[PDB]
RNA sequence: ACAUUUAACUAAAACCCCUACGCAUUUAUAUAGAGGAGACAAGUCGUAGUAAGUGUACUGGAAAGUGCACUUGGAC
RNA sequence: AUAGGUUUGGUCCUAGCCUUUCUAUUAGCUCUUAGUAAGAUUACACAUGCAAGCAUCCCCGUUCCAGUGAGUUCACCCUCUAAAUCACCACGAUCAAAAGGGACAAGCAUCAAGCACGCAGCAAUGCAGCUCAAAACGCUUAGCCUAGCCACACCCCCACGGGAAACAGCAGUGAUUAACCUUUAGCAAUAAACGAAAGUUUAACUAAGCUAUACUAACCCCAGGGUUGGUCAAUUUCGUGCCAGCCACCGCGGUCACACGAUUAACCCAAGUCAAUAGAAGCCGGCGUAAAGAGUGUUUUAGAUCACAAUAAAGCUAAAACUCACCUGAGUUGUAAAAAACUCCAGUUGACACAAAAUAGACUACGAAAGUGGCUUUAACAUAUCUGAACACACAAUAGCUAAGACCCAAACUGGGAUUAGAUACCCCACUAUGCUUAGCCCUAAACCUCAACAGUUAAAUCAACAAAACUGCUCGCCAGAACACUACGAGCCACAGCUUAAAACUCAAA
């Protein structure tokens, strides 16, 4: 079998389960959590199983962590603008600060749709081309129009060869 | 392996395939410099139609004629082709019948 | 025969050392060796 | 190493340097000679006490043996 | 992989090799028509003809298109900002160099150190730093991430200069390779250049020529190639007789050969077939006995969640030896039986170690391991997370080597005694190195509980086998058929035919 507790954590599927877009101003998030006592308990889930998702959604913010240096858990998140945002944890649950997290600094579903109908622009679909970027090659695959020599041969009046 | 080694070694290294007698390639033209027959290794017994050549690579080489009579005379030009005969031992060569000097095998 | 064998080939990395350590100085732009610089000799006992 | 001239009632002309590479350095090929690995060759070839080991060290009456330590993967 | 064949007298396990599938090239044999796509092996040398003009002179273009894959992290993102197009009064958009920041192939660590590779200051100058086992530096391989991109344009990376006289433009040729397209037409369409424009030019391109390389469709007559022991669909008769020959693996052939050759029949695919070659598809599995836990411990950067018989010193000695002395005796030793040897021999008694430590111990302790078992005393047996190294730092039985010393006993070697018919290597006697102490080396063991360290469980189907009940979490180390090979080379070591690390070629179908 996959080895090491909870496998499905190295899932593509269970990455891409992340819920949390962060906004263009976060560049840094900092996590800072206790390997032992129960108050950061949840601190803990958070970083078992939940850093994973952040950075598979957020590739280019830096995420690093820190053990056993305060009394506390809390996270920092560091803003272009030079704001830092604090978010204490203790006495959360996991999914408490993943919904905090992403209520005060990820992007609103709003915002994820429209970057959505933005995309699909890019892909006209009456642009012919490879398969790779197009639904269709060329016009003679459009019902009603003139096939392809390949398929079907043309009639003699319409090539060059008895044309000329 | 734990996954930190795993992660630290990476991905299997396969070694690079071996390149055979042919050197990779589907035949070798060949210049036939003796003639000869060899005798199998033992669960068997006969004599093997066999003949040394210089391949265009410049190697001088084993080959096995196969079929019944041939007529490879010195610097006759063959064609030789892959496969090993199974029982001479170092003999990786076998030439090619109706190409060049090398003619089909005469009907019965 | 070993012995002969072995000899050299402990002459010749003894070479190999040196022409190395040339090649350095040579390269860093000084025409010779540094100021009372002498190769020791650390592959013989 | 090497250098600011002419010209100027509209404005222009003129411009140009010499030195390296070797009995240095890298790798490769060829050649004298020496040494290993595999191939238990094929037959109209031939035949009716000292337990095991692992390290070392020695052997000039060596068809194998001995000294020291250790192991049971022996016996009692 | 829905798997299959093959190790053995047999079973199970482990493990390699091969089969079945799909493409590409080449070879054999065989090939009818039509449409479409694709089309030197070679950055080797090239005969010949064309491939760049336009236009009232200036300019503009010929820096593009087309070609190749030699070299090879110049291609991508961001910042800034030229040239270019359009605004063309610029405001600025588009496009995109140079420069700055980041990202960016494969194999080899037996390539492990690079050798100036950094910083601060206006500068003078000062500091000594910078990269690197999370792979620097180095060697080798390859065009890439394909609406396309990068690099090159005969070579000297570059091209002032030199070699020297250039098809990697189209057609074509020579040589070379297993690898082999016409020395056609037209600018009618699109694209490019030029022109104010009608237009002109273009081996780009378009339309054709050749070729089973491929796809699609067809055919009145027209089917070939391979295969038929198993894997794997399918053999009648003869011929041959371990020969001739055949096989991808296992294998067949010695007078009844479904395995060779011919013939008959059958099977698969079919204008193809399938011989060779090359790709397509690889470790989330294991390490007592199959390859793998490398003799012991510590820690670094990190990761994880489990937060009384030790050893060094000093002293000391109860038995038994050796040596010396008196008294006594002529023999003592030696064994299956003897001979040599000793008779400065032997017995009692007394004195007397730098050697070894009965009984306790039927105990099972101490120490990281190696090891440690006579008595006394002095020092003394790390760490309040865990893991953490062939190489770093400290240790490692026995054997072996330098210097000095001690020598009872034992004892490799060396002599002698005794022995068959080439004796006993083996028994007996004598005596070395060595076993001991001091100061240094060497660094090997069946260094083994043949069980890696920590934490946890006893519920599950307990569980290939045997060994030692079966497992879980986490970490480090190690392993991917056999042999070559506890090897060669490289490197390191107070080691010098020594130790550690450790391959490749050829070979096999097993081990
Ligand atoms: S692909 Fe459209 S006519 Fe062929
Ligand atoms: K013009
Ligand atoms: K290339
Ligand atoms: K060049
Ligand atoms: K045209
Ligand atoms: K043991
Ligand atoms: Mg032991
Ligand atoms: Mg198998
Ligand atoms: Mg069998
Ligand atoms: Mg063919
Ligand atoms: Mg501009
Ligand atoms: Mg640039
Ligand atoms: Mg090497
Ligand atoms: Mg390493
Ligand atoms: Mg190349
Ligand atoms: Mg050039
Ligand atoms: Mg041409
Ligand atoms: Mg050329
Ligand atoms: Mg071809
Ligand atoms: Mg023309
Ligand atoms: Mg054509
Ligand atoms: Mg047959
Ligand atoms: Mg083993
Ligand atoms: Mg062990
Ligand atoms: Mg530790
Ligand atoms: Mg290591
Ligand atoms: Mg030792
Ligand atoms: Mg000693
Ligand atoms: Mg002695
Ligand atoms: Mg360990
Ligand atoms: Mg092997
Ligand atoms: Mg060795």
């Amino acid at each position: 079998p996959m080895k090491g507790r909870f496998p499905i954590r190295r899932t593509l599927q269970y990455l891409s389960q992340g819920n949390v877009v962060f906004k263009d101003s976060v560049k840094v998030m900092t996590v800072n959590y206790n390997t032992h006592g129960e108050l950061g308990e949840g601190a803990r889930k958070f970083v078992f199983f939940n850093i994973p998702q952040i950075q598979y959604k957020n590739p280019w913010v830096q995420i690093m962590m820190f053990k056993n240096m305060t009394p506390s858990p809390f996270l920092r998140f560091y803003l272009d603008s030079g704001e830092q945002v604090l978010v204490d944890v203790e006495t959360k649950s996991n999914k408490e600060i993943m919904e905090h997290i992403r209520k005060i600094l990820g992007k609103n579903e709003e915002t994820l749709r429209e970057e959505e109908e933005e995309k699909k622009q890019l892909s006209h679909p009456a642009n012919f081309g490879p398969r790779k970027y197009c639904l269709r090659e060329c016009i003679c695959e459009v019902e009603g129009q003139v096939p392809c020599p390949s398929l079907v041969p043309l009639p003699k009046e319409m090539r060059g060869k008895y044309k000329a | 392996a734990t996954l930190n080694q795993m992660h630290r070694l990476g991905p299997p290294k396969r070694p690079p395939r071996k390149l055979g007698p042919t050197e990779g390639r589907p035949q070798l033209k060949g210049v036939v410099l003796c003639t000869f027959t060899r005798k199998p290794k033992k669960p068997n017994s006969a004599n093997r139609k066999c003949c040394r050549v210089r391949l265009s690579t410049g190697r001088e080489a084993v080959c096995f004629i196969p079929g019944e009579g041939h007529t490879l005379q010195e610097h006759q030009i063959v064609l030789v082709e892959g496969g090993r005969t199974q029982d001479l031992p170092g003999v990786k060569l076998t030439v090619v019948r109706g190409k060049y000097d090398c003619g089909h095998v005469q009907k019965k | 025969l070993r012995r002969k064998v072995q000899e050299g080939r402990l002459r010749r990395k003894q070479i190999k050392f040196e022409k190395d350590l040339r090649r350095i100085w040579l390269k860093a732009g000084l025409k010779e060796a540094p100021e009372g610089w002498q190769t020791p000799k650390i592959y013989l006992r």
